[PDB]
RNA sequence: AACCUGGGGAACUGAAACAUCUCAGUACCCAGAGGAGAGGAAAGAGAAAUCGACUCCCUGAGUAGCGGCGAGCGAAAGGGGA
RNA sequence: AGCCAUGGGGGAAUCUGGGCGGACCACCGCCUAAGGCUAAGUACUCCGGGUGACCGAUAGCGCACCAGUACCGUGAGGGAAA
RNA sequence: GGCGUGCCUAUUGAAGCAUGAGCCGGCGACUCACGGUCGUGGGCGAGCUUAAGCCGUUGAGGCGGAGGCGUAGGGAAACCGAG
RNA sequence: GUAAGAGGAGGUAUAGGGAGCGACGCUUGCCCGGUGCCGGAAGGUCAAGGGGAGGGGUGCAAGCCCCGAACCGAAGCCCCGG
RNA sequence: GGGCAGUUUGACUGGGGCGGUCGCCUCCUAAAAGGUAACGGAGGCGCCCAAAGGUCCCCUCAGGCGGGACGGAAAUCCGCCGGAGAGCGCAAGGGUAGAAGGGGGCCUGACUGCGAGGCCUGCAAGCCGAGCAGGGGCGAAAGCCGGGCCUAGUGAACCGGUGGU
């Protein structure tokens, strides 16, 4: 399943890959965006 | 052209704006002048006398700027470069353009 | 039948020889897993790649239980 | 007469001003899905090329 | 004889296939006009608080754009002339 | 996807009118549709004249000569030699 | 007496039992236009050059800078600029 | 045949069109699932159009312009049967 | 809706057709670099995993012999022998316990902005990468991390979709 991973109170994105059934419904691993640096990046 | 195989036309366009239905927009046309040109003569120059014999080829606007020792005169001219504006400010006025 | 087939070649083994001059990151030897390992001034990559990390020469050294290292010895 | 300027390799080529042509790198619109970071940052940048530079500048002559 | 306007209007060919495209509004058919025909005194052009009917030649320009953005197609304003 | 034209349907107004300035709105601005005429500059060459680093009878118009002939075709049409 | 496998084309290879030509004479095939690219002779040189067209001529030349190439690049563009 | 019109036929189902067998003698079995055709006012699906909940553009606003859900929507196909 | 019209209906190929194959990876052929054909020999891929990853520390296999309650050729516990003959998600090869293999802790570098200099190479494409900056994980730290021991797991361009700038 191909996976796409949004910024907290922003507006961007991220190349991902979850699973679909595999134990895997969200994806709450840290990121680093263009704005500032380094906040938490949510499935979505 | 050709080969029979997909041409070598497999590169791709990034130029954006590169058409639009109703054409083109009319939009100034800023002449790049070096002030090194600009320095051989002396006395007052003016988008006329470039125009008139030069460089400015009846373009919509001027701009001197560049490399080039600026002689003392008094420039007018549509557009400057900050670093184009230190050299006649050494020794000359600066004219700016129009406006209306 | 059913066999005619073969990925093509991926022209690996020695690239860089002993008594050569080399710049800076040159790729010494490209190698199918450790049959070379790296040395004084010589890093590797995931495809276990050697090549230089400073300006020299090119040396091998055999060490037989630790077997064959490269290194390039700075000069200049 | 008057040579017609090939508009199918204007818009996607522009010439340096010494005499070498640059494009834009290749894939990188779709086969895309998660490369590395390498990849599409590699292809990210122009470049130049070698025999067929001097093939596309016989077409945009006049420009 | 050719030229001219209007009403109709192909295919080969090109795209190295082909069907959109191209050939081309060409060939041909038809009606009409006269030494010419057509067009013509803005419900215009288009950005200059500018020009000032129409027609033709330079140029604008292989630009603006058009295009299975392929092959290819291809203006206008403006400036200079009759 | 405006503008110019319009086969079908709906269908106004007369200067506080109406079109247009590339979908639409607003502002700024150009112009007055749904009647007709208008020379010249332009195109062509059956006809006459002038000229040619154009031909010189297998060339040059198909035809230098009583050729669109003889001859060939039902017929459009083909078409010499000299 | 010694020596000796036609011409052309096409072919890996032809004297060829591969193609073409009965013999002679004549007609017969890489051009031009415009645009481009490299070389080249020559003029001028940060300049260079004119197109329609007007004047003249009756095998004369001249005027005509509208326009085009060049002097700055980079970016998709806004923009900035020896960057 | 674009049409007008003509044939059919100045005929009328004991006639005319189409199709397959091919004097006549004895016969012409079983199979509607797939295909065609014939019958089927329900149901499902469906285009233009109707409808307008709701949403957008712009303007001082009156307005102008655009997107648009439920639901009413034919033949055809689905479906039922021969 | 073949009544009519315009078209397509591949290539390789010990002649075509039928059959088979067409891209990528592993090995052999391949003549001790590279490369190298054949409808030559012999096998796989079109994925998978948030832990099967980064890191810090700990830990070492398969098999063999003897002993042992169910089990018993082989579950599990003990002893000795045992340098790689196991394992490294999936083919094969090269590699590997002086870890790349098994376990626990913290955790998200399965980062953005770049990229010296290279292997390979007709083109395009592929592959490696020090070091730099911002900032962040594990560690006391020296330091490692720009995804899985590695070489397959893929698709120029065009046309269009969704979110921002
Ligand atoms: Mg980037
Ligand atoms: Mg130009
Ligand atoms: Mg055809
Ligand atoms: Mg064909
Ligand atoms: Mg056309
Ligand atoms: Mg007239
Ligand atoms: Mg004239
Ligand atoms: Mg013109
Ligand atoms: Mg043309
Ligand atoms: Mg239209
Ligand atoms: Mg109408
Ligand atoms: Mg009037
Ligand atoms: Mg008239
Ligand atoms: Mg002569
Ligand atoms: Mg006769
Ligand atoms: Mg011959
Ligand atoms: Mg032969
Ligand atoms: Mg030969
Ligand atoms: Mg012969
Ligand atoms: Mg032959
Ligand atoms: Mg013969
Ligand atoms: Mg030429
Ligand atoms: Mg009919
Ligand atoms: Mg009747
Ligand atoms: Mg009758
Ligand atoms: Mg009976
Ligand atoms: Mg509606
Ligand atoms: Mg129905
Ligand atoms: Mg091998
Ligand atoms: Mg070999
Ligand atoms: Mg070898
Ligand atoms: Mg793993
Ligand atoms: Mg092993
Ligand atoms: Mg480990
Ligand atoms: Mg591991
Ligand atoms: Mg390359
Ligand atoms: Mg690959
Ligand atoms: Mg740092
Ligand atoms: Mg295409």
């Amino acid at each position: 399943l191909l996976l796409e991973c949004t910024e907290c109170k922003r507006r961007n994105y991220a190349t991902e890959k979850n699973k679909r059934n595999t134990p895997n419904k969200l994806e709450l691993r840290k990121y680093c965006p263009w704005c500032r640096k380094h906040t938490v990046h949510r499935e979505v | 052209f050709e080969g029979g195989r997909s041409t070598t036309l497999m590169r791709l366009p990034k130029r954006g704006m590169q058409g639009q239905v109703p054409g083109e927009i009319k939009r100034p046309r800023y002449q790049g002048v070096n002030l090194k040109d600009l320095a051989r003569f002396e006395g007052e120059v003016t988008p006329e006398l470039l125009v008139r014999a030069g460089l400015l080829k009846k373009g919509y606007r001027l701009k001197i700027l560049g490399e080039g020792e600026a002689k003392p005169l008094k420039v007018v001219a549509h557009a400057f470069s900050k670093s184009a504006l230190e050299k006649l400010k050494a020794a000359g006025g600066e004219p700016v353009l129009l406006e209306a | 039948t059913k066999n005619g087939r073969d990925s093509q070649a991926k022209r690996l083994g020695v690239k860089r020889y002993e008594g050569q001059v080399v710049r800076a990151g040159n790729i010494l030897v490209r190698q199918r897993g450790t049959r070379f390992k790296p040395g004084k001034n010589v890093g590797m990559g995931r495809d276990f790649t050697l090549f230089a990390l400073v300006d020299g020469v090119v040396e091998f050294q055999d060490r037989g239980r630790l077997g064959r290292y490269v290194h390039v010895r700075p000069l200049a | 007469p008057k040579m017609k300027t090939h508009k199918g390799a204007k818009k996607r080529v522009k010439i340096t001003a010494s005499g070498k042509v640059v494009a834009m790198k290749t894939g990188k619109r779709h086969l895309n899905w998660q490369k590395s970071g390498k990849e599409i940052r590699q292809k990210g940048r122009k470049f130049v090329l070698a025999k067929p530079e001097a093939e596309r500048i016989k077409l945009l002559l006049p420009y």
